């Protein structure tokens, strides 16, 4: 109890050359030195005071979200709510819409603009008061609109 | 004929006294990494939402939607007031910085070295490493920038952090060459062993991924596998999916590990790193029969071997139907003009099991190596049901670890590691058994041994426990506790009391416990009672 | 007055108006014109 | 580009054909920290074309140049950033 006390309070113990562990004869073979070195490596290390440290700025998670399927796109927080999209019509998600062909072009779809509204107002009853394409808005192929 | 006076001649003599690591799918210390290949763990996982979205895989941006990652948590975690790290400090540290601190302390833990022994003693400090998702991460907006980014994420950290935390004054660098940065360090720390730079060299590489910028990059040009599992020398060979992680190894004069007695892995006979360059090429993600050949031929003629006394070789063999047939016909060049079918020789890849590490795989491949060398045994390959048709096999006498399998019990082994990065650079070195024989180890082993009835040891020992927080070694006391069942077979109680007195170092948090034996351990637990 | 298919685009399409069906819906208005016509549209008011 | 451009200058002021010196072990070690190319590539992670990393990764600031001059030596790259390249130059000492 006292050399565990002295330990304890800041007196370092040779506790090796203490209990005679080490060599402290003339005769100690290879494996005096070393069956312990081999027979205890199963032991747990040294278990950490682990504490979780990390930042992103919330701009990565922005881009980390990567394309949509959908054709509302994802959110660009900034001011009255703008949602933000790009299209390759190559892909897999829009695949669908090259079956859209027009005078040659495939041609964005005027009820893609409906399913847009649809989405952002999710889940509630909705009423379109008006709605006017203007201009028409033509997909390439490889180039992201 | 005289067998006395046999020396180290060549400084290519250099073992292996320890390693530590955090490899996917768990793998934390050499035994349960062990148990876990001879298992055909599968480290591939499914890349969570904390890294990227999944629309990115959907939409084909990235090809596959696995990787061979740590929890993301394991990122995170770490424990910066043990080394000196302010916590405010702490986030602005990269992850793989993290892993390599904590991976390093495990690994001198495991090499039976108190730190306390190595501080302000030259030992080099060689890593690896090609990104900085984590500081790609933060460059997210250039109006916050805080100023304790770069210091926090730098190259030069990866390196200069371990050595600032740990006195080592060799010379510190950190290596690029992507695929094969991290074997690359083990060659240069062979280099700065050889030449009396330092007495002591730590070579390891890390590889974080928190950024899908560099995964799709190569998806698009199709390097990455599709359907999303790695599969070596196989027809389904589509490409070989990214993963995560990192670690070390400690490497020490051979003449020197022995004479303090330390446990040695493995010994390293040498070898060498070249590039393709232009040889037999036609542009730079090309892979050259000829270049891999004479890197095989030249690290062969260093380590002054036969290609006859090769038992193993770690195939870079990554998943590609393009580069595994060549490079596995660049070997067969060397070696089946000298092995015969019934006793081939034997190919393999860590990257099966826990995937491609993208710039740790040299590291990957030297604890696979020396957990086999240390074992007498070959690990298992998985994901292998059909050769791939370009492979010719019984035309080359060349065949693939399926099942476990023992070495002769009286035979040198020696194994060779190849890993070659994509831009051209190929590393290989020539491993081997640490030539102390063991055959006849059995009387001196058996010294200690069926000496345990004695009344002398009936004595009962001052077990030490140290730590650096209160919670530290409490938790290190619970989990020697619950294996109570494991330890009293496995390990003589005296064992113990050596290793718990000499292996540790001395921590503050200081605890002392009073036993006989395991149940006199669990019994005296604690002698907290009134006192 | 006719029947709409219904399928979904892609794989990852899981909601349950499609932009397809949607624009598919206006074919049944369309079919009830005749002769050789280039037909765009133009607007559309009050829809619940 | 620079390294190219001043490494075929050095061998015409070294009064040495490069042709000469193709398909012969010359290692070439590098020093490189920064990234910035790269990092203005990657403003943006909705175009990212394949051709981005295998003219912009460690690795090739010294591979390039040894598969564009047969050098079949030893080819790294260094980081240490402020004394990187004399590391490297200590790194040829050691190699020769």
């Amino acid at each position: 109890l006292a050399i565990s006390t002295l330990y304890c309070n800041g007196v370092e113990i040779d506790f090796a050359s203490g209990q005679q562990l080490l060599p402290t004869s003339s005769s100690s073979g290879g494996g005096d030195i070393s069956s312990f070195k081999e027979s205890t490596n199963k032991l747990p290390r040294y278990q950490w005071d682990f504490e979780e440290y990390w930042d992103e700025p919330n701009q990565s998670k922005m881009v980390k979200r990567g394309p949509s399927n959908n054709l509302l796109g994802h959110d660009q927080f900034a001011g009255n709510t703008l949602m933000e999209l790009f299209i390759d019509i190559n892909k897999s998600a829009h695949q669908y819409l090259k079956g859209h062909k027009i005078k040659g072009k495939y041609l964005f779809p005027g009820s893609g603009y409906i399913d847009n509204i649809l989405r952002q107002f999710n889940g509630q009853d909705i009423t379109i008061f008006n709605l006017e394409f203007s201009n028409p808005f033509f997909l390439k192929d490889g180039v992201q609109h | 004929m005289t067998f006395n006076n046999i020396k180290d001649e060549n400084n290519d003599d250099i073992a292996i006294i320890g390693m530590g690591f955090r490899f996917p799918g768990g793998g934390n210390n050499p035994d349960q990494f062990w148990n876990q290949l001879s298992n055909k763990m599968d480290g591939i996982s499914k890349i969570s939402q904390e890294k990227w979205s999944r629309s990115f895989y959907e939409q084909k941006y990235i090809n596959n939607e696995y990787g061979g990652v740590l929890k993301d948590e394991e990122w995170k975690n770490f424990d910066p007031l043990f080394f000196g790290i302010s916590p405010k400090e702490a986030p602005t540290i990269d992850p793989q910085q993290r892993l390599l601190m904590t991976t390093l302390w495990e690994a001198f833990e495991d090499a039976n070295i108190k730190p306390s022994t190595l501080r302000g003693s030259d030992t080099a400090v060689f890593i690896g490493m090609m990104n900085l998702d984590y500081q790609r991460c933060q460059f997210r907006d250039i109006s916050y920038i805080n100023p304790y980014t770069v210091t926090g994420s730098a190259g030069s950290f990866v390196s200069n952090r371990l050595s600032f935390s740990f006195d080592l004054r060799g010379p510190s660098m950190t290596l690029d060459t992507a695929c094969s940065s991290s074997l690359n360090a083990v060659y240069l720390g062979c280099q700065a062993i050889a030449t009396g730079d330092s007495k002591m060299a730590i070579v390891g590489g890390v590889n974080g991924i928190f950024d899908p910028s560099i995964s799709m990059t190569f998806s698009g040009l199709n390097m990455l596998g599709h359907k999303g599992q790695c599969r070596s020398f196989d027809a389904g060979a589509d490409g070989y999916i990214r993963s995560e992680g990192g670690g070390v190894c400690i490497l020490k004069k051979y003449s020197d590990a022995i004479k303090d007695g330390d446990r040695i892995y493995c010994v390293i006979k040498g070898g060498s790193s070249n590039v393709d360059g232009y040889n037999a090429k036609t542009n730079i993600t090309q892979p050259s029969m000829k270049a891999q050949g004479e890197n095989i031929e030249i690290a062969l003629k260093k380590s002054g071997v036969n290609p006859s006394d090769i038992y193993y070789i770690e195939a870079h063999g990554t998943g590609t139907p393009v580069g595994d047939p060549i490079e596995i016909e660049a070997i067969s060049r060397i070696f089946k003009d000298n092995h015969t079918p019934d006793a081939p020789l034997y190919i393999g890849s860590v990257k099966s099991n826990i995937g491609h590490l993208e710039s740790a795989a040299g590291i990957a491949s030297l604890i696979k190596v020396a957990l086999s060398l240390k074992n007498r045994s070959l690990v298992p390959n998985i994901h292998f049901e059909k050769p791939n048709p370009l492979i010719k096999f019984e035309d080359w006498n060349i065949r693939v670890v399926t099942d476990e399998i023992q070495f002769p019990t009286n035979k040198l082994i020696n194994m060779g590691i190849n890993c070659f990065g994509l831009s051209g650079s190929n590393c290989h070195m020539i491993l081997s058994e640490a030539p102390i024989n063991y055959d006849e180890l059995l009387k001196t082993t058996n010294n200690n041994s069926t000496s345990s009835s004695s009344n002398d040891d009936k004595k009962e020992y001052l077990i030490p426990f140290s730590a650096n927080c209160n919670i530290s070694l409490d938790k290190y006391i619970e989990k020697l506790i619950s294996n109570q069942s494991i330890y009293k077979d496995t390990i003589l109680f005296k064992d113990f009391v050596k290793h718990q007195t000499i292996s540790k170092s001395n921590l503050i948090k200081r605890k002392v416990i009073t036993a006989s034996d395991w149940d006199d351990f669990l019994n005296k637990r604690n002698e907290t009672t009134s006192t | 007055f006719f029947k709409l298919s219904m399928s979904p685009c892609s794989e990852f399409d899981k909601d349950f108006l499609n932009p397809s069906i949607i624009d598919c819906a206006f074919h049944g208005l369309l079919v009830l014109s005749e002769g050789p016509q280039e037909i765009v549209f133009d607007r559309l008011q009050d829809m619940k």
